């Protein structure tokens, strides 16, 4: 029998897994969006505020 | 040019006090003049939210209290801001207990938010704001998700572009993972008012990333941090975008995103384990341990905590405390994912520890699953199961080393393991398996051969 160090599997080594692995978002139960239910001008809709191109990407 | 002002009248006289919102004297002056003059409640209540939006919290806080007891309801409508003082009160403290660290003061404030509501329904039962407050609240409680969801959508068969009751919706699809629906809700918000707060690009950050929309994620996540700069999701949300790029600038990127995160919020879960992974890249034991320790302390999700216990046994395994390293990384298997199948290879190789190579084989095959033809999983399985007195497992063995010898021809032990497998069926295999490993050692290690393969080759 080959005598394999008992440890060469036991002690830590970086692999290719753990250097491949990519993050998940992770989120509380609410997703951090706060619904402001306290002021009520937050939600006020303006019609002089125009949207502005950055958000329309988002929208498109 | 000023804020506004308010009106206060003067009792059973034709006299006003006027209270500048640039120039608001102290809160307990304003109870006492409100409560001597027995001023009407609606005022009350538009002094507090003034203060509220000012960051004033201590005086919002004082005055609706006071306003329970003394705030003056001979006037028209007086049910409707007792409803707002009661609903405003109790969302206010679901917030805190939404930023509640102490448990007990968290379950104190549920409480209160309970008690408000409940007295509340007493007044308006079927109010939109009470009804939205309800929803909100459901969701800290988490076990309530499907009344919340009736209450958004009576909400919303009432007035279907409410903002709130679409964010509501939108959160609840996104736990059900109702991705498209949530998204379309958030554009719908979106759409319908464009003074939104930025809160709102972060939840279609979200939806964009679950639904691998990179681009749109990324842009989202950067125009929330455009409108409100403190928003530490947004942080978060674009440092893993970063990190999983895995490219060096993006890498440090992803770096410098969470140290501004962390100078935000030092006790934000994501950006503590995020940090004690690049820590431990750093080998800085020490604050891995410490992050990820205080991290596990301040979140409820189990797929974080997990992730923290990850971190915290990696910390240990590489200091060779294979016992606290086991412990936690028992713990992450057990607040693991379906998707975190990291800790069950972290406690497949304590196991090999302790000796225990049927359930470190469970760990592994648990991992192979996850991950396979995984070289390190191959590799290990295969080791386990060679040893096994199961010729099922043996094959699976020789099927296992056949594949690491392919993708990785230089590893000398998985050649003389193959080799000690094909000895018992297939004598010429065997021989060409040693004498591969001979040859690697000779001419790549630079090693004498050891005695013990060629005894084998012997044989």
């Amino acid at each position: 029998t080959y005598p394999f160090d008992q440890n060469r599997f036991v002690q830590y080594k970086a692999t290719s897994l753990e250097k491949q692995h990519k993050h998940d978002l992770l989120t509380e139960p609410d997703l951090g969006v706060t619904i402001d239910l306290i002021n009520p001008d937050t939600y006020r809709i303006d019609p002089n505020v125009l949207l502005d191109p950055a958000d329309e990407k988002l929208l498109e | 040019m000023s804020r506004g002002s308010i009106e206060i009248p003067l009792r059973d006289t034709d006299e006003v006090i006027e209270l500048d919102f640039d120039q608001l004297p102290e809160g307990d002056e304003v109870i006492s003049i409100l409560k001597q003059e027995h001023t009407q409640l609606h005022i009350w209540i538009a002094l507090a939210l003034e203060y509220y939006k000012q960051g004033k919290t201590e005086e919002f806080v004082k005055l609706l209290e006071a306003a329970r007891i003394d705030g003056n309801l001979d006037y028209r409508d007086h049910e409707k801001d007792q409803m707002t003082c009661l609903d405003t009160l109790a969302a206010y403290y679901v917030q805190q207990a939404r930023k509640e660290k102490n448990k007990d003061n968290k379950k104190d404030l549920i409480t209160q938010a309970t008690l408000l509501y409940t007295m509340a329904d007493k007044i308006i039962m079927y109010d939109q704001n009470h009804l939205l407050g309800r929803a909100c609240f459901c969701l800290l409680e988490g076990d309530k998700m499907d009344q919340a969801d009736a209450q958004f959508h009576f909400v919303l068969n009432q007035s279907p572009n409410n903002i709130p009751a679409l964010l509501g919706k939108a959160c609840i699809s996104f736990n059900k993972k109702d991705y498209r629906g949530a998204l379309a809700y958030y554009k719908k918000a979106l759409r319908t008012n464009p003074g939104c707060p930025a809160e709102v690009r972060l939840g279609m950050g979200h939806c964009f990333v679950k639904l691998n929309k990179l681009e749109k994620a990324r842009l989202a996540f950067s125009r929330a941090l455009e409108l409100n700069s403190k928003c530490v999701g947004a942080l978060v949300g674009l440092a893993v975008l970063e990190l999983n790029n895995k490219e060096a600038d993006s890498i440090k990127n992803g770096v410098q995103l969470l140290s501004r995160a962390y100078t935000i919020d030092p006790s934000n879960p994501m950006v503590l384990n995020h940090l004690a992974n690049h820590f431990f890249f750093k080998k800085d034991y020490s604050k891995v341990q410490h992050l990820a320790l205080h991290a596990f302390h301040n979140t409820e999700v189990e797929a974080m905590q997990a992730e923290s216990c990850y971190q915290l046994a990696r910390s240990f395994h590489v200091q060779e405390d294979y016992d606290q390293a086991f412990q936690y990384y028992y713990q992450a298997t057990q607040f693991a994912s379906s998707s975190f199948v990291l800790p069950f290879f972290g406690l497949g190789q304590m196991y090999i520890y302790r000796g225990d190579k049927e359930n470190a084989s469970q760990c592994f095959e648990k991992v192979l699953k996850a991950y396979p033809n995984n070289y390190e999983t191959m590799k290990i399985l295969g080791s386990l199961y060679a040893a096994s007195e199961d010729q099922e497992k043996r094959d699976i063995a020789k099927g296992h080393l056949k594949k690491v010898t392919e993708q990785y021809p230089d590893d000398v032990e998985a050649w003389i393991e193959l080799a000690q497998i094909l000895e018992q069926t297939d004598i010429q295999g065997a021989l060409s398996a040693y004498g591969t490993a001979t040859r690697i050692l000779q001419e790549k290690v630079q090693a004498d051969v050891p005695p013990e393969i060629l005894n084998n080759v012997g044989a």
